[PDB]
């Protein structure tokens, strides 16, 4: 419902393997 | 790095 | 296996070998219990983890 817009790039895998700033390749 | 899957958010109407 | 699984996408895949002498434990190495001998309660003893 919020905190979201169109066109924000969202990460839907490896979430367990992330933290916030660390640097990842999209896909 | 860490290969992940990415989801370009679009906004489609929904009911 | 642990290099081709690292970069999975769900979830965690760990490759352990076992312990030397069944029934000790899970996995070889060192077993450490984070006790709470006062009480400082759950979330004192994750901050502890």
């Amino acid at each position: 419902s919020e905190g979201l817009q169109a066109g924000d790039k969202v990460i839907t895998s490896s979430l367990a393997a992330i933290r916030p700033g660390a640097k990842v390749i999209p896909r | 790095a860490r290969e992940v899957d990415v989801l370009s958010v679009k906004t489609e109407p929904f009911t | 296996v642990n290099q081709h699984f690292a970069n999975l996408d769900d979830g965690a895949i760990m490759a352990v070998p076992p312990p030397p002498v069944e029934g000790l434990g899970n996995s070889g190495g060192f077993a450490l219990r984070l006790q709470d001998r006062a009480g400082l309660g759950r979330d004192a003893l994750l901050a502890a983890r």
